[PDB]
């Protein structure tokens, strides 16, 4: 259940404000995780902004979620690979 | 076994700027990057903030938002603290410390930044001459800037019973220190005692012999 | 800011006897993730600071069990059992549960020793310095314990103020003793204007204050 | 830099077809990476669907991209050995106003 | 060092179900999972698809979207293939193989699924009597036709294992009857056809049949 | 589906001589990630398939260097620089660049030998079997090389079609020959309606086909 991993990693926008389904970033900090800080997103309104800039309760803000891989420091008595679901932003949908 | 080797002592005039270095012996995998700590003279540790050794993004504590820049050069595994508009409060020892998985693991030896209007001055060396039992003799090094001065006895062959004191800053804004050695009285008649003072900041080297 | 109230400021310990240092937090250091980010660090004389215990009780691979961390919420304590000579230094706590990270004021561990009175010596100014026009009278207090000591300068039986400075050595690695140098700085004239220069020392090991002096 | 990692990675939505900024899923398969298949979102339109159900091009479909961590077999000759890498990936599209 | 062991041979009526197992000796970390391959008799490997050993997600291939289920019991490091409504085209050998990092590394021994509407029948054993026109001093051939048995296999032996040299026992062929037929033959010295007795020992365990037929000149 | 044309289908090799097998793809096996997922496998008689070469030329520890992989795009070759007798079996390639994963038809590596003509025997049906309403005539081709051989059945000179089945033995461990039996299955009724049963064998070891024949009831 163990594997050897080289930990040398190999490799803004205001969409959150300009979207018909806008959203805010809530800080998720776990000093035992890489990434330590994950900025999750929360759909501000239950519905979406229309043409004029008002809210339509028929169109709906929903969150775009994705499973991501994270490393957690293995207790003293090194790391473990785990998967967490996170919200990256919201889109607008109709039923 | 990683070692963080910080840069070196800095002397600066008020209004100037200093950039300090913290190079790592090897790569450090961390969820949080390097942290910087200020320790004013005779005061405690004050956290300045940190820079992500992954993103390069810095984060500054409320004390240190204006004239303070953390920076990083991964190529040579090094981090840098820059301070501008140097004031007196900025005179202090600054330390670099890696933080990962919720704590600091490795610290640099610290770098001393001294802020001064003063100028380089070579030191004056005078004998603190003596006169049963034990006798004391020494050297008073006075009116020198900046630090440091190295004193030795009989060219380093006399270390036993030497006390070289930390120096004091005289209102003159210059420094003065004393080095004393304890020797057997009966000794003065034969042994010849000579203090070796060196102020490289001024390329001054003096060998003063203390005579009864 | 979370304030870390660390105590005591200085801790003299008989070698082989224990040492106990305490850290208090102005609020819980229990993170939302359940852990407590309270750590203990030591700066050995002339060296970079080093980690001893992290997350309250966790040890680094090299730290021996004689170093123990305990505590919860706002109250924490480090215990060193068989205090050796390698232990001399400044112990200090960090909390990093909260931003900004903060730090105890520090505790200085020094070796305890049998009280020893200071050997007092007085040095008149050299003829060399007098020509320069300034006059410096130095009083030495060599190898004494405890550190606390008081030097009072008295020209012509007259006390002095603001004109003298003093510096103290760090505890000797061999005799666990301190040393102190007091410098009375006068003017070449004010000096030759008086006969009697005296240095009076008060220490726990002195039945009574001792005074050394010279004339001319 | 080679640490040991324990593996605990062992264990729908039509938003893509019902969004004002709908998208299609493209297969990113690298037989040398974990995860092997990452389904990326490609915005179907440069604009967004209006109430009438047509593409209003004064609004824009844009893709929400997140930087994610992946493992890649390395060295390629050695099994049970991997390197950690960061890749950018589209997760879905939202609708935005320009300027 | 990693070994994949599959389940045993399976005999089934049309309409029934089979669940084949593939147990691995160790845990395997794959960016993929267990793949399944089908081989009908005298036919290529055809890929059926695969199941992610990490998620449990089954990916089936065009041929195999209907009556095929891949599944895992990770607790036992085992993978399973289930085929429903078994038709004859399902008669084939199925192989489990681990795919990871771009290729198959370890394969099972294969499991044979035979789909038949036939019923256990012991074989008729008939002699293949040696030619009256055998060449003097030259070589003669004699054997046993082992006809109309089901299912496989039969063992054949000569003079109870004392005649091994010269023997060919042929692969069985399936007749349109749904029953199998095979031949066992021995090439013997024509001089011996008179001094040596030749008896074939046929055994069909499925029917507890044991027949010892003598082939007479 | 990407088609793998693997050749040749059968490869006879004198022991110690080399062998070269080819797999050509119906389109490039170059993945977008730059690698080529072309692999070589072997199924030795009675055994689980095994990997020899993966990603064109990569050997798994334990595969001797006598096995070498080469190729680019659509053309690929496995070379065996010397063949031992235990290398016999079916070699086959897999591409997994493209979905579905696919497979070459296979190459059967066998041991080459000197041409040997079959000795041919015909067996009329037993009296025992006739009382059962069924009649089976067996033709035996014994110890021959190479495997390529044709058996044709004739009843009163009429070429027969659809009434015959045949199996072949695996290559003999000692003399490296094949053997073959063909069975003509007729109804007791049809069998007694004709007199002359003939088995005709064509093999390169024979300058002309040999016919073995019999007359019912002799």
């Amino acid at each position: 259940r163990t594997v050897m991993v080289n930990l040398n990693i190999h490799n803004s926008s205001d969409y959150y404000n300009r979207s018909t389904s806008p959203w805010n970033l809530h800080r998720n900090e776990d000093p035992e995780r890489y990434p330590s800080v994950i900025w999750e997103a929360k759909c501000r309104h239950l519905g979406c902004i229309n043409a004029d800039g008002n809210v339509d309760y028929h169109m709906n803000s929903v969150p775009i979620q994705q499973e991501i891989l994270v490393l957690r420091r293995e207790p003293p008595h090194s790391f473990r690979l785990e998967k967490i679901l996170v919200s990256v932003g919201c889109t607008c949908v109709t039923p | 076994q990683v070692q963080l080797v910080q840069s070196g002592s800095e002397l600066k005039k008020p209004g100037a700027s200093v950039k300090v270095s913290c190079k790592a012996s090897e790569y450090i995998f961390t969820n949080y990057g390097m942290n910087w700590v200020k320790q004013a003279p005779g005061q405690g540790f004050e956290w300045m903030g940190w820079i992500d050794t992954n993103t390069g993004e810095p984060t500054y504590a409320q004390g240190f938002t204006g004239r303070f820049v953390f920076s990083l050069d991964t190529s040579v595994s090094t981090a840098y603290l820059q301070i501008s508009s140097l004031k007196a409060e900025d005179t202090a020892t600054y330390y670099c410390a890696n933080y990962g998985w919720g704590y600091f693991d490795y610290w640099g030896q610290g770098t001393t930044v001294t802020v001064s209007s003063a100028s380089t001055k070579g030191p004056s060396v005078f004998p603190l001459a003596p006169s049963g039992g034990t006798a004391a003799l020494g050297c008073l090094v006075k009116d020198y800037f900046p630090e440091p001065v190295t004193v030795s006895w009989n060219s380093g062959a006399l270390t036993s019973g030497v006390h070289t004191f930390p120096a004091v800053l005289q209102s003159s804004g210059l420094y003065s220190l004393s080095s004393v050695v304890t020797v057997p009285s009966s000794s003065l008649g034969t042994q010849t005692y000579i203090c070796n003072v060196n102020h490289k900041p001024s390329n001054t080297k003096v060998d003063k012999r203390v005579s009864a | 800011d979370v304030v870390m109230t660390q105590t005591p400021p200085s801790l003299p310990v008989n070698p082989g006897e224990p040492a106990s240092i305490s850290c208090r937090s102005s609020q819980s250091l229990v993170h939302s993730n359940g852990y407590t980010y309270l750590h203990w660090y030591l700066q050995k004389p002339g060296q970079s600071p080093q980690l001893l215990i992290y997350k309250v009780s966790n040890h680094l691979s090299g730290v021996p069990d004689r170093f123990s961390g305990s505590g919860s919420g706002t109250d924490f304590t480090l215990k060193i059992s068989w205090v050796e000579a390698e232990d001399v230094g400044v112990y200090f706590c960090s909390q990093s549960t909260h931003v900004p990270y903060t730090f105890g004021g520090g505790t200085k561990l020094e070796i305890k020793r049998t009280v020893a009175a200071p050997s007092v010596f007085i040095f008149p100014p050299s003829d060399e310095q007098l020509k320069s026009g300034t006059a410096s009278v130095v009083c030495l207090l060599n190898n004494f314990y405890p550190r606390e000591a008081k030097v009072q300068w008295k020209v012509d039986n007259a006390l002095q103020s603001g004109n003298s400075q003093e510096s103290v050595t760090e505890q000797d690695s061999k005799d666990s003793t301190y040393s102190l140098s007091s410098t009375l700085t006068l003017s070449k004239a004010d000096y030759e204007k008086h006969k009697v220069y005296a240095c009076e020392v008060t220490h726990q090991g002195l039945s009574s204050p001792v005074t050394k002096s010279f004339n001319r």
